Formats: C-alpha cells, structure tokens, sequence
C-alpha cells in the first residue's frame, strides 16, 4: 500500500505545464468598447510527461481585480476529442467544400493540427451543432447579415457580435459569430499524434482561445491586470498574469 | 522495525516539495511574463 | 526516473535558434499591393546542439498585428527529407537537364 | 480552371544561354524548410549546430492580397526541444520588390 | 529516511528550475530581437 | 562490471520507440530488482544515447 | 531453521544491482525506420555483495 | 525481538541513500562538465 501511494507521488511532481508563443488580444479598434477574445498557446514545459487537458477536469478562471469580476471553470469544450474524417467534408464555403484539419504522417504515427484560430472556430461551429448533442448552442457562426439573424432568431440580439471575412474561390466570403456565454476551448495546434485522447503529449503545442461572452465582452481592459489560471488535476497550475492599457490597433500583442 | 513508519513521513514530505515545487513555477513564469 | 529527467532538463536548456542572415520581402514593387514570398535563414544558437525541425513537430506560426489576421502552425513541408540521389535525376526546360542540389 | 484563384510571382532562368520563365500558383499560406550550409545528415531532417537551415514563407490568396504597409508583422518558430524563436518585425515601405524588412 | 523523499524533492525541483530557465531565456531571445 | 546486450529481432525490431517510455527489468533470485524506465524522443547519432 | 532465515533475509536486504554507464539505443539514422540492439552495463550497487 | 529487524532494515536504508550518492555525483559531473 505504501509502494503504489509512494508512486503515485512521484508522478504528480512530473507535470509542468508551461506558456508558449503570446496572448494575443483583440478588440473592436476604433471604438474601444466591447472585447471579443483572448487566444494563447500553452505546451508542456520539456519532455517529462503528458499533461492532461480535458475539460471535465480541468479549471480556466478568468478574473480583473480593478472591475471586480471573478470567474471560474469557464472551461468547456475542445477539439481534441473531435476526429478529422467526419469533419473532412460537411462545410461549403462556395462552390467546393474547404478543408479545415491539416494532419501529417510520421514514425508510423498520423498526426493532426489547426491552421487558424478562424478555421478552428468555423470546426467548432460544426461539432456543436451535429457531434455533441447539446440543446442550447453557446456559438453560432453564420453567413447572413447580423440583421437578418435578428429577423430569423429573436435572441441572437442579446450576445456579442465578431466578425472575420475570408477569400475562398476567389469570392470574399465573410462571417459572423455570436457568443451569449464567456466560455473557452482548446485545439491541437502542432506534434499532437493524440486525437481524440485529449492529453497533449510531451513537447506538443496546444492552442486556448477564451471567447467573451456578452456580461463581460462590455468592458475594455485599461490600466488593470489579467488573470488567467489553468489549473489541470494533478500537477502545476498555471496563471497567466499581464498588464495592459491600450489595445494598440485591431489586435494586441501581450 | 521502523519502515511501517517511515512511509507515512516519507508521503507526507513528497506533497510539501510538491507544493512548494510547482508554486515557483507559478510566481517564477509570472516575474518572468 | 531523476536521472533520466535531470538529462532531459539539460537538453532543454541547451538548444536554442537565431536568426543567421537577413529577412526578405517580396511584394510587387511599381503597385505594392500583393504579396509573393517572405523568406530567411535560421540555425541553432551556436555550437551547442543539433535541434530537429521536422514539420510534424515544431511550428512556424504568423499574425498580423493591422489587418487582425492571425495563424497557427504554417509549416506544412520540408526539403531536408529529400536525398540529392533523387532530385538530380531528371528535370530541365531545354534539351539539356540540370543539377538543381550542389 | 481551378488555378486562377491562387497566387502568382514570376522569376525567370537562364538556361544554355536561351532565357526561360516560370509562373507560380499557391493556394494557401504555408512555408518549408530546405538546407543552405554545412548539412551532412541529409534525409534525417535534423539541424545540427553549425548548420543554417533556410525558412522560406510562401503567401496566398488569402493573404497576398493586401500587403503589409506599417504594420509589426511577427513570425514565430517553436520546435519540440528547446524555447522558440520569436520574431517581431515592423515595416514602413517595401522597395525594390525584394526588401530587406 | 533521507534518500527517496529528497530524491522526488530533488527532482520536483530539478523540473521547477527547468521551466524558469525555459521561460527566462524566452525572454532574452524575444527582446534581442 | 557485466554489459546486457538486448538483441532485437524481426518481430520487435521493424518498430521505432519515439515519444515512449521503455522500461526494462533485470530480476536476480535473490535480492531487489533493477527497473529501468527511460522516454525516448528521437533517436539521432545512429547510436542513441537514451 | 530460524539462523538460515535470518542468514537469509540479510543477503535479500544487501543484494541490489545498479545500472552504472550509460545505455544505448541503435537504429537506421537516415531513416528512422528499423531497430537494432539496446546495451547498458550493470554492476552491483555498492561494495556490499554479489549477485 | 525487533533488534535484528532494526539492523536488517538498516542495512536496507543505508543502500538507497548510497546508490542515490551514487547518481547524484554522477548528474552533478556530466552537468557542470
């Protein structure tokens, strides 16, 4: 009984979770008032171990100290788990279906990652709607005008309006999303031969992309620090911590 | 013999370094960020 | 277990890239107004370590601070897999093949 | 018919003394990596130290429409083993049609 | 016994000193740039 | 000093260890047995040293 | 039958090996592809006992 | 009697903090090396 409990201890000390690339953040540039999303990349730290990420038992807490706002566990869905032979084909941009999921072949192992952050999103716009069966949809991604939307949906209004405008087939497509609750997913972004395990293995890179919701998308960070803590099972959490005032254009850098 | 005891210690220290460990790692990557 | 991890940690520490050369843009140049190719070098630190780029596993990522855009993982191919026996065999644009790897 | 929305740039080639040209056609933003100096190990795609690997990024057609005019444009490479190589850049004016920025 | 606990100890920290020395350097190589 | 030498054969040897653990285990009739568990990631140098 | 016990349960306490030097994987380097031998070296833990 | 139990287990414990000197001179070589 000891041995395995002595065991188990040695394993927890070999999580280490760390932060890569930036934290990017984008909101509308001219008028400065409503915020749209935070993405950043997080990777394991070196090649320990695998670290686990899945949303049942996993804690994203996002909080601003100089507005008062606290939340936490806004953690609730991913694209690991999701494989990409039934997301291949279902998405018609114009004309001819496009692709979203890249993936590789190596060693004997296959593997799988996401260009975009815009091309991971119109992914999860899809599993929502056909893979996991869920009554209310926290993201709606459609091609029609944000006034028509209103016309065939009544309440599409109260939640927050982003856009991102595309180039398939030579026709520039754009797009519309609408988010009515502050939640977060993750997508595998480089070395991750795991679908579907949603454990992101040593070394790999995961991506995190946190979308404002409605009640928190209203207000604009200026002179107040950002706390960010993904906090896994066993092992380090991990607590993003920035200060910013300005959104210096139409995105930011930190 | 003693080693029926010394598990119980010997657990309990494993969870202060752990502790202890990945707290630096939270305050070290934020004086760093 | 330490052993091996201690190992491990030192590897970490030690590699590490730079930007040997110069970065490149090319855009058409009399109405600059589409893009064609960006291109430059890179190396490991110094005399350190050799780092492994293979596409399945490191990433070059992109964005574009005015226009919003923003990528993940644009590194897709990779020439180093390749061996020179089967490049050289045939290719040419007139009666006479060339050598493109020296 | 499918090759008309990608990209095109054009370079062109001596060969036996006769000038030959060439068209380019990309349909999306990618960039590959080919050895430049010093690489034995040819087929294992490893860089060993000493070694200057080149990184050449190709645009598109959903990018190469615009162009990038005062803007900080950032690139950024992160292998597997080792702290990634963050580059930020930041351009006033493209000259020549191949600057140095 | 001294030996198994300082030994995860050990490690727990060997790894803690890893990720800020990763996350340090990341930094240097960023502004140099 | 003894040197252990595993040989691999056809059925072992046509697979490549990468992003594992391999774990090894000499077990003498008397006494506590050695466990060796290595993660390998890439093996390079033909020779690899872990 | 109690003295060979305990004449026993000593040598089970001090018989331990030891992997001393490093161990070492070979493989087609080219192309990762096939697998070759593993060899490691090992020796008795301290000056205490044969194996 | 506990008194040969107390010197078996030393035995025992004296041999994991001797292989743990062992492997930590060993790191401590290769790494400042």
């Amino acid at each position: 009984k000891a041995k395995s409990t002595i065991n188990k201890g040695e394993e927890t000390a070999s999580t280490a979770l760390t932060l890569s690339g930036s934290v990017l953040y984008a909101v509308n540039y001219p008028s400065n008032t409503r915020s749209y999303w935070i993405y950043f990349t997080v990777s394991p730290s070196s090649g320990v171990s695998s670290v686990e990420l899945s949303p049942s038992t996993t804690a994203i807490s996002f909080t601003a100290s100089a507005e008062g706002i606290s939340y936490s566990n806004i953690y609730e869905y991913t694209l690991l788990t999701v494989s990409p032979s039934e997301l291949a084909n279902q998405v018609y941009a114009n004309g001819q279906y496009l692709d979203l999921v890249n993936q590789q072949t190596n060693a004997g192992q296959t593997y799988v990652y996401y260009p975009n952050p815009y091309y991971a999103l119109l992914a999860l716009n899809y599993t929502l709607s056909k893979i996991d069966k869920v009554s209310p949809s926290p993201l709606y991604i459609t091609t029609t005008t944000p006034s028509s939307a209103t016309q065939i949906y009544p309440f599409l209004a109260h939640d927050n309006m982003f856009t991102f405008t595309l180039n398939i087939s030579g026709t520039l497509v754009t797009y519309y999303a609408f988010v009515n609750q502050t939640f977060a997913f993750t997508y595998p972004v480089a070395g991750d031969p795991l679908i579907g395990s949603a454990i992101a293995p040593a070394g790999s890179v995961i991506g995190v992309m946190i979308l404002f919701g409605p009640d928190l998308g209203s207000h604009v960070f200026q002179y107040q620090t950002i706390t960010i803590q993904i906090t896994p099972n066993i092992g380090s959490p991990l607590t993003i911590s920035e200060y910013v005032y300005q959104p210096e254009g139409s995105v930011s850098v930190i | 013999l003693a080693g029926l005891d010394t598990a119980i210690i010997l657990i309990a220290f494993i969870i202060t370094a752990s502790v202890l460990a990945y707290v630096a790692i939270n305050m070290g990557l934020f004086v760093t960020q």
